[PDB]
């Protein structure tokens, strides 16, 4: 049907603010946001892969795209989260 | 194994008459004395952003030499497409 | 007799014509290269550069600055002045959305 | 056992993988790429919700509304940079009056 | 129909923009600017509608038109 | 009778309208304008309601941003009243 | 080391429009950059069009709509005219 | 086998239809590509090339030069409103700018 990130947004919200809710419009805005950043990152990764004549998008391409896309401290923290997640998943 | 002299104060190589000449191309007839430092700062910021992106591309390819194509892509993704340096 | 001495502004205008007619790069090659290498060194040490990469960077920098000076001049003229000042640059960059 | 559970994440890794496969981005997709991407998206979501919650608490509201999201984004330099060209519907603007306009 | 964008509405918009005093000639100028903006967006929007061989402009059509002009809008997905 | 000085009510309105978020142009005339303009590209078009609301959000946000920049241009010239040449300067520098 | 470019086609067009005019190497390089740029823009816009409508094939229709989106006014009308004429002549 | 005819020749074009087709197939733009799409695309690219070269030739003759150089391309682009719109965010290397002095700066 119509997919959204609503349930995941809600889980994150409960982690960070147990006593805070969210309106329907705000959840819709969050979904728009997530889709936007998704498209940007996937597109940048696509160009990265083409420039280097590689046929596979790997986590390394994701990381480089993240470094291009996000400024400064946001980029560093994102890289930290990505690395921890890949390391925990791998084992 | 005979590296160049450590780079310092190179912002001063952007001389006063050079900035004046650039301003002439922009149609500026008279120039306040304080313009020069401001211009230097702006230029430095611009350069930082470009070089950062270029080097990121260079590292992704696991190369140690920044190429013209690296620069073209960096500029392109900032909406300042440059013609003349392809291939 | 009195030495020949054009009034303030004449030579500036003649320079405007001169430099808008031609296309050669206006900053010295080598100091610019040193600037680029210094800035680059604060991200990763020991990088090398292809010549045409530096020439491309120079084209981009000078074009960007030329555009900034056009907008700065328009901002100065708007305030019924003829001399550009730092606040004009800051207004131009604020409206472009860089700050 | 889900891959998200093995990765310690809340965002759905499987769904992101399917969306990459069908988004015409590349011929192949590595196993780690959707994990990394999901982690980044979850981190950013957490950052925005953190600030928006703070703004909500300043406004003594228990539910985050679009106004709080706009306030949160525009008051953070790096988020504002990231979303410099984004319009939040019903977001309004930041309270801001130029000093020259005040009397005296 | 351009006159339906009334003077007090433009005044209110300017108030949100922080404008304290407004010359009488601003209003007509503003209307012209608005018209141009709308035209461009709508021109693209209808194009998407026509490509889909539909007769109803959808919200998604508008969102895509706005996105491709670099004015991404959140909230209507 | 009591009378407030010029500007006091303007400032009150600034605070009022920056505090809230409701749309400021009337719905129906805006819709009428949209349909009139649309009519000059293709006949007989209809519109979903949420499409018109989206267009209205975009238009008002765009105008608000333009007025911020216009105000900065006016203040730069040491005036407090915005004039058409200010709008034209702002639009030229944005690149439209 | 074989690098393709549009040089020979640019040169043929130049000879069609200005029989006694030449071109420097730098200008030909600029033309190649130009052609690649417009190519990428059009192909990308066409991809988005196809994606939005859940079609898996890019046809001449998508090209035409993309052309109308990217080019302004009379340039767009003339380009559409050329494309349509070319496709109809090709089909016969 | 039938005598080789090129699709560009069948379309009356100068730009290489086959090469454009190959680049579309390998550019990962869509899963499938129609037979008519590269013909249309080639025609549009050829037309735009012709328009730029037309203006650049005019500029070249105005300057009494027989070879088009980048300066002429920059002049051609900035003096045409629709091309200037299309290439509003493009820098032409070695292009310079249009001669232009604000009227208020000239003497009275």
């Amino acid at each position: 049907r119509k997919e959204s990130y609503s349930i995941y947004v809600y889980k994150v919200l409960k982690q960070v603010h147990p006593d805070t809710g969210i309106s329907s419009k705000a959840m819709g805005i969050m979904n728009s946001f997530v889709n936007d950043i998704f498209e940007r990152i996937a597109g940048e990764a696509s160009r990265l892969a083409h420039y280097n004549k590689r046929s596979t998008i790997t986590s390394r391409e994701i990381q480089t795209a993240v470094r291009l896309l996000l400024p400064g401290e946001l980029a560093k923290h994102a890289v930290s989260e990505g690395t921890k997640a890949v390391t925990k998943y791998t084992s | 194994k005979r590296h160049r002299k450590v780079l310092r104060d190179n912002i001063q190589g952007i001389t006063k008459p050079a900035i004046r000449r650039l301003a002439r191309r922009g149609g500026v007839k008279r120039i306040s004395g304080l313009i020069y430092e401001e211009t230097r700062g702006v230029l430095k910021v611009f350069l930082e952003n470009v070089i950062r992106d270029a080097v990121t591309y260079t590292e992704h390819a696991k190369r140690k030499t920044v190429t013209a194509m690296d620069v073209v892509y960096a500029l392109k993704r900032q909406g300042r497409t440059l013609y003349g340096f392809g291939g | 007799k009195k030495p020949h001495r054009y009034r303030p502004g004449t030579v500036a205008l003649r320079e405007i014509r001169r430099y808008q007619k031609s296309t050669e790069l206006l900053i010295r090659k080598l100091p610019f290269q040193r600037l680029v290498r210094e800035i680059a060194q604060d991200f990763k040490t020991d990088l090398r550069f292809q010549s045409s990469a530096v020439m491309a960077l120079q084209e981009a920098c000078e074009a960007y600055l030329v555009g900034l000076f056009e907008d700065t001049n328009l901002c100065a003229i708007h305030a019924k002045r003829v001399t550009i000042m730092p606040k004009d640059i800051q207004l131009a960059r604020r409206i472009r959305g860089e700050r | 056992k889900t891959r998200s559970s093995r990765a310690g994440l809340q965002f759905p890794v499987g769904r992101v993988h399917r969306l990459l496969r069908k988004g015409n981005y590349s011929e192949r997709v590595g196993a780690g790429a959707p994990v990394y991407l999901a982690a980044v998206l979850e981190y950013l979501t957490a950052e925005i919700l953190e600030l928006a919650g703070n703004a909500a608490r300043d406004n003594k509201k228990t539910r985050i509304i679009p106004r709080h999201l706009q306030l949160a984004i525009r008051n953070d330099e790096e988020l504002n940079k990231l979303l410099g060209r984004v319009t939040i519907a019903q977001g309004g603007v930041l309270p801001n009056i130029q000093a020259v306009l005040l009397p005296k």
